[PDB]
């Protein structure tokens, strides 16, 4: 019922809202690297799939 | 203390 | 480091990118609904301003 | 497996 802050727990509450903010950039970042690798696994397996292609129809 | 504040949601 | 991923490490790659992604919104509306109540605390320094203005002009 | 992938992000 009483919402009035203290100056302390108002820069607690700013402080908290931006460490917050912070772990979401943090996890986002995360993820676009990841998906970095992710694409370098998406692409071996094309690489893989141009080698059987090639192998068949070098043994056609 | 008011529930539910920017504190309170832990991480 | 062979780049070629299984059925079930891809699937696990699959379903961890939903997991970060969810936690991602899970950060942000807990955070979103934070403010909610952030704001009810600002208002009420408000109230207390007005408070203070109008006890000062009824009292001359 | 390589080093980077979405799951190593721990969380």
């Amino acid at each position: 019922i009483d919402h009035r802050l203290t100056d302390r727990e108002w820069a607690e509450e700013w402080k908290h809202l931006d460490h917050l903010l912070n772990c979401i950039m943090d996890m986002v970042e995360k993820t676009r690297r990841s998906l970095t690798v992710l694409r370098r696994c998406q692409e071996a397996d094309r690489e893989e799939l141009n080698y059987w292609i090639r192998r068949y129809s070098d043994a056609e | 203390v008011p529930p539910g504040l920017p504190s309170s949601v832990y991480a």
